[PDB]
């Protein structure tokens, strides 16, 4: 009877922060997932502050088979795009910032693609 | 932003009805949505969560349903201890938001004569150069009432204040009233009346400066 | 089992700062959003923002413009800012949590008391407390002449509980607040029993007992 999946997020969010400080930006994602067999994939884009948006990191759990249980189970690749510096943190679902500089502030997106299907994502305007 | 409208905004049944309100959203929201319940004067409490899940410590008679974007909620059987207000609160999409909220009003009590009470104002406030004497009566249930007062022979328009409070656990109101001027008027009259009409014949109360 | 306590000041002055500050005990900030919403004297209740443990601050963009919330870990509490405060912002303001670990739960559990802010141009004024001596007895207090409203009054300091009526407080035309409490005490127990209520004015931060006998 049940096919698909849902996922929740609370699309926008508001962070503030000041220059040299070690703040973290951390999503609460919920989740209900059934048909076990997904690709999952996590992923981190930014916007300087606007139409265009830039890529910053982006974590997939590729082939994963762990349904309700807790996905942390099976572990992925978190390859993150060098240009900027944001240590990812556990299971790609929030970014740290390391002795942040100014030029970090923008608009972040977190956009949850599973199987191909943008399923959730959420706003969150980072400014000094 | 997403309206939130509840009906209905006002409702009286009697103790033991079924009472069925519903919350309506402007867009589908999967499961989301909490029942609270507001008694007068304190803060929510959590009744139903996610749509359908009844909190701990609530009665089973307390019952939530729905989905998408129509959802219910039904006490079943009313007690006078749910005379509370109740709303109905999203939690898909920022920002938040509440219903206009249901006030649930408890009609079950019969028709109760009210008892009635006077005093006179207390020589502390007289010499804080005050007059103020009051008149109650406490538990009738049926809507509101007129209270009169008399100087001696006259009703008296003006210096009455009135206040009532929401339905106790018994479902019983209280209707208080105070009569305030100056030390000197309080003197120049002998005989003060309340006079309260409800249901029976008109009682009255007087007092005289003993 | 956790319990929050606002510690705002309950008169502000028009268009200032509003700012109240939510302490919580017997729990964690651990992974929840603690959230504050306002309640008008007669209105319904709207939500205005939460916060989370790394900052990440969900506001109602009603008000975005003026409302900050602030986080105090280290001192286990959170903080409200409201800034050019108008006179239709006084209301009722619960700080409390918003939690649950499942798909369909994030439902406002564990709320607080809630305290009243009103906004108005005046300074304060104490109440003032005259006792009101008589099938059964009754017995009362009279609270004349305060200012802004939340007050509270128990008996016997709270052993009195049934039987107790406490009026909502009505407005005198000189600008200020009067209230009663009545008791309706056995005939009999009129003697034995030593009746005094006890009435809190936290605004002008002033407790007061008072005797009532024949």
């Amino acid at each position: 009877q049940p096919r698909g999946a849902e996922f929740h997020m609370w699309n926008y969010h508001s962070h503030v922060f000041s220059v040299g400080d070690t703040f973290s930006l951390a999503m609460h994602l919920q989740y209900k997932i059934h048909e076990a067999p997904f690709d999952l994939l996590l992923e981190w884009l930014y916007v300087p502050i606007p139409h265009l948006a830039q890529r910053v990191a982006s974590t997939v759990y590729q082939n994963c088979e762990h349904a309700d249980n807790y996905t942390a189970y099976c572990l992925g690749i978190s390859h993150m795009e060098p240009s900027f510096g944001l240590i990812l943190h556990d299971g790609g679902t929030t970014l740290k910032f390391v002795d942040t500089p100014e030029s970090l502030s923008g608009l972040y997106v977190f956009v949850v693609y599973f199987n191909g299907h943008v399923e959730a994502v959420a706003y969150t305007v980072v400014s000094t | 932003d997403i309206q939130m409208t509840q009906s209905p905004s006002s409702l009286s049944a009697s103790v033991g009805d079924r009472v069925t309100i519903t919350c309506r959203a402007s867009q589908t929201i999967s499961t989301y949505l909490n029942w609270y319940q507001q008694k007068p004067g304190k803060a929510p409490k959590l009744l139903i969560y996610a749509a359908s899940t009844l909190q701990s410590g609530v009665p089973s008679r307390f019952s939530g349903s729905g989905s998408g974007t129509d959802f219910t909620l039904t006490i079943t059987s009313l007690q006078p201890e749910d005379f509370a207000a109740y709303y109905c609160q999203q939690s898909y999409s920022i920002p938040l938001t509440f219903g206009g909220g249901t006030k649930v009003e408890i009609k079950g009590q019969p028709k109760a004569a009210p008892s009635v009470t006077l005093f006179p104002p207390s020589s502390e406030e007289l010499q804080a150069n005050k007059a103020t004497l009051v008149c109650l009566i406490s538990d009738f249930y049926p809507g509101a009432v007129t209270v009169a007062w008399k100087a001696d022979s006259s009703p008296v328009k003006a210096g009455v204040e009135t206040t009532t409070p929401s339905k106790q656990s018994n479902n019983k109101y209280a209707a208080s009233s105070y009569l305030s001027l100056t030390p000197e008027q309080w003197k120049s009259h002998r005989s003060y009346s309340c006079q309260v009409t409800h249901e029976g014949s008109t009682v009255e109360k007087t007092v005289a400066p003993t | 089992q956790v319990q929050l306590q606002e510690s705002g000041p309950g008169l502000v002055k028009p268009s200032e700062t509003l700012s109240l500050t939510c302490i919580v005990s017997g729990g964690s900030i651990s992974r929840y959003y603690w959230s504050w919403i306002r309640q008008p004297p007669g209105r319904g209740l709207e939500w205005i923002g939460n916060i989370y443990y790394t900052g990440t601050t969900n506001y109602n963009p009603s008000l975005q413009s003026r409302v900050t919330i602030s986080l105090d870990t280290s001192k286990n509490q959170f903080s409200l800012r409201l800034t050019s405060v108008t006179a239709a912002d006084t209301a009722v303001y619960y700080c409390a949590r918003i939690g649950g670990v499942s798909f369909g739960e994030r439902p406002i559990d564990y709320w607080g008391q809630g305290t009243l802010v009103t906004v108005s141009s005046a300074s304060t004024k104490g109440p003032s407390v005259f006792p009101l001596a008589p099938g059964t007895a009754a017995l009362g207090c009279l609270v004349k002449d305060y200012f802004p409203e939340p007050v509270t009054v128990s008996w016997n300091s709270g052993a009195l509980t049934s039987g107790v009526h406490t009026f909502p407080a009505v407005l005198q035309s000189s600008g200020l607040y009067s209230l009663s409490s009545v008791v309706t005490v056995p005939s009999s127990s009129l003697g034995t029993q030593t009746y005094i209520c006890n009435v809190n004015h936290k605004p002008s931060n002033t407790k007061v007992d008072k005797r009532v006998e024949p």
